[PDB]
């Protein structure tokens, strides 16, 4: 077919430039594209739905119950109820025993040896 | 033996529980981190010694055991633990059902069993179970004429609906959504919450949204639904203007006018979530403290504000996004050291910040690529396939080809659709321009290619929202237009008469709506703005005044953003044969002159 663009001659014809539009976008991402994912995730999350449960127990003055309170490294099913506490991904932060009773103190020492605990991530 | 009062231990339990909370974004090295859960232990230990020393009342045994078990789940990963003593509580709550009402503490368990369990596990094998048990469930309800029972079973279905959304059955989850919505009362907080979680969903997967939750969307009553779940409503709002590129003056004037009226609510209410009082004793709290704070909301705003302006780059819109994302940065950072208590588990605190960094790395992300926009040269990864897609980008630039590196990413099973898309467009112009500037022998490999990519990029855009967003739509006709007809191409593909009227139709109405001097209006993105007129110039305009014009405004726009340099000189080109038909002696002189320096500039 025939052009006038093709059939004159103009600066650069004879040297190796795109003579036509789509040659001139193999070295141009479509950048205009601007990409929007994760975003609408962002606003959802992070999220929680639950269900409170606001129920005093333990009222009554005149309960005389009391409570008696002196109480593996291979792949087990007893490990099932061995604690596993979350090794978070971060800290929260760039004494914390302050603040609590003496009988929450005393207790929390009393207990001492009992504190191995074992943090582990994902 | 030492003895404590059955309330002493059950007080104490708590008092080291909530001492864990005020201290839990305090915890800055391993002995904090040791101090907190030596807390949470012991906190866990004395609701067992309850449990387990003490004969305690279906109530009592109620309390201390979702208490207790809540710490399992939310500082533990003793799921199995946690499940057996759930289970062990609604098989004792059922023996005594006849007699005392405990349909709160059973349908409590269920929650735990099949909503708060799973999700926290986030394995598939227990998502299958949970979505079985959840299904049965609701279907024995909703045999009960009993409006408890009826509402409980709106509950179950919603949990139901979130464990096909975390197994990826999305043909079910739109069913279930549709099913669930339809039998919750009309213009309630809770089916207008229900329809914010299926906008969101749908966002989340960019799937098209249905015209009946999008009018659910927008009908949705703030003095209904309440400040912070309107500010989702919002905020959605927000992200579907953003997605489908469109204006975001009317829906920025909503959120002015919103925080200047319920700016308060959330400040004075923050913390203590979103209560949806679905019936009496059946209370659902929602948190989404990114959303429900006022602060954090903002910098929710401000960030997709900033992002919407991208695209602009060069103009005002452009100097936005440079000044205000450096705020959205900052503002972030602060959100992160000032990160307050309470009464949260620390691995809540740890998964906000986890949000927050994400946002830290938006920042970067989006910095990159009005940069790469603005000078045309890449010089983060908030999302899959983001970093390899610079990557990708910038071997495109320097002349790569870069058609493995695309490639390779659209067939990734961890990137979106909209990656995947945007590596298939590039890779398709590449493809189509060695179509063009190719002899003959490489023709063959080089144009099934070309059909092989085309079919992929139509069979995404018809499962994804982007086929409702002009910029895009109108890119896929440029493409094709380009890459079939002369003198656009040098070999342009094969194709029937009837898409040629096709996408010269879709043309036509991109081109009308756009050209230098109604949903075909495009976004000012120089580049996607110089080809429509440039191909429309070329394709509908007889007029040589006209075709003059226009030619002169492609030639000279094309300064306003680095890289565009050959895309300027074949526009040059078509505005120097303009200029010779018109016999146009000062613009054949300034035209050839401004050819030569593109040459001089180009072949460096």
């Amino acid at each position: 077919l025939y052009f006038q663009s093709n059939a004159m001659s103009y600066p650069g014809k004879d040297k190796n430039i795109p003579g036509r539009i789509i040659e001139a976008l193999e070295d141009l991402p479509l950048s205009y594209l601007v990409p929007k994912d994760g975003l609408a995730a962002l606003v959802n999350a992070p999220m929680r739905v639950s269900l409170p449960f606001d129920k005093t127990i333990f009222t009554s003055a005149d309960d005389g119950r009391d409570v008696n309170i002196n109480v593996s490294s291979i792949k087990n099913e007893a490990e099932k109820e061995r604690l596993v506490f979350k090794r978070p991904s971060n800290f929260t932060s760039s004494n914390f025993l302050e603040g609590l009773s003496p009988l929450a103190q005393s207790v929390l020492s009393t207990h001492k040896g009992l504190n191995d605990s074992i943090n582990i991530e994902k | 033996g030492d003895k404590l009062s059955i309330s002493q231990v059950y007080h104490l339990a708590q008092e080291y529980r909530d001492h864990a909370y005020s201290i839990a974004n305090k915890i800055g090295s391993e002995e904090g981190l040791k101090q907190y859960y030596g807390l949470m232990n012991m906190s866990i230990q004395m609701f067992q010694l309850l449990k387990t020393k003490c004969t305690l009342s279906v109530l009592e045994d109620s309390k201390v055991t979702f208490e207790m078990v809540e710490l399992l789940i939310q500082e533990t990963y003793n799921f199995d633990l946690a499940e057996l003593y759930i289970s062990s509580l609604k098989e004792r709550l059922q023996t005594h059902q006849s007699d005392t009402d405990l349909v709160e503490e059973i349908m409590r368990c269920e929650f735990l069993l099949l909503h708060d369990l799973p999700l926290m596990r986030d394995s598939k094998f227990h998502y299958k179970i949970a979505l079985r048990n959840c299904n049965e469930l609701v279907q024995y309800m909703v045999n009960l004429q009993d409006e408890l029972y009826q509402n409980w079973a709106s509950v179950f279905q919603y949990v139901g609906v979130m464990l096909c959304i975390k197994l990826k059955q999305h043909r079910r989850v739109k069913t279930s959504f549709h099913g669930l919505l339809s039998q919750c009362r009309e213009k309630s907080q809770w089916k207008w919450f229900l329809n914010l979680c299926y906008v969101n969903y749908l966002l989340n997967e960019r799937f098209p949204i249905p015209e009946d939750a999008l009018q659910e969307l927008r009908s949705t009553e703030l003095h209904t639904v309440g400040p912070e779940l309107y500010a989702w409503k919002l905020a959605l709002e927000m992200v579907i203007q953003l997605c489908k590129d469109g204006n975001i003056t009317d829906h920025l004037n909503e959120f002015k006018n919103f925080f200047d009226t319920n700016k308060q609510s959330l400040v004075t209410n923050e913390g203590k979530g979103c209560v949806i009082k679905i019936m009496p004793r059946i209370a659902l709290k929602v948190e989404l403290p990114m959303i429900f704070h006022y602060k954090e909301l903002k910098n929710i705003l401000l960030l997709l504000q900033s992002v919407s302006y991208i695209v602009n780059c060069y103009d005002e819109k452009g100097n936005f996004s440079r000044k205000f994302l450096p705020k959205v940065y900052s503002t972030t950072q602060k959100l992160i050291k000032n990160i307050a208590a309470g009464g949260v588990s620390m691995n809540e605190l740890d998964s906000r910040i986890q949000t927050y960094k994400s946002i830290l790395e938006f920042c970067e992300f989006y910095k990159v690529w009005e940069q790469t926009l603005l000078k045309g040269a890449v010089v983060l990864g908030p999302s899959p396939g983001y970093v390899r897609l610079l990557q990708a980008m910038k071997v495109q630039f320097e002349g790569g080809g870069a058609v493995e590196e695309y490639t390779r990413l659209a067939q990734s099973g961890g990137t979106s659709s909209e990656v995947k898309m945007i590596s298939l467009l590039n890779c398709y112009t590449v493809q189509a321009a060695r179509v063009s500037r190719c002899s003959g022998d490489k023709q063959g490999e080089l144009v099934e290619q070309c059909n092989k990519v085309w079919l992929q990029v139509e069979k995404l855009l018809q499962e994804t929202d982007l086929q409702f967003n002009p910029i895009w739509e109108c890119t896929v006709t440029i493409l094709w237009l380009f890459s079939h007809f002369e003198p656009f191409s040098w070999n342009p593909l094969p194709c029937s008469d009837k898409q040629r009227a096709e996408y010269v139709s879709k043309l036509r109405e991109f081109y009308s709506s756009n050209k230098f001097v109604n949903r075909f209006k495009l976004k000012k993105a120089l580049l996607l703005q110089i080809l429509v007129n440039y191909l429309g110039g070329r394709m509908l305009e007889h007029d040589l005044g006209e075709i003059y014009a226009i030619s002169a405004k492609c030639f000279d726009m094309c300064r306003q953003q680095g890289g565009m340099r050959k895309v300027q000189y074949v526009i040059g080109i078509w505005h120097l044969m303009n200029c010779t038909v018109a016999m146009r002696g000062k613009d054949v002189a300034l035209t050839n002159a401004k050819l030569e320096a593109l040459v001089k500039q180009i072949t460096s």
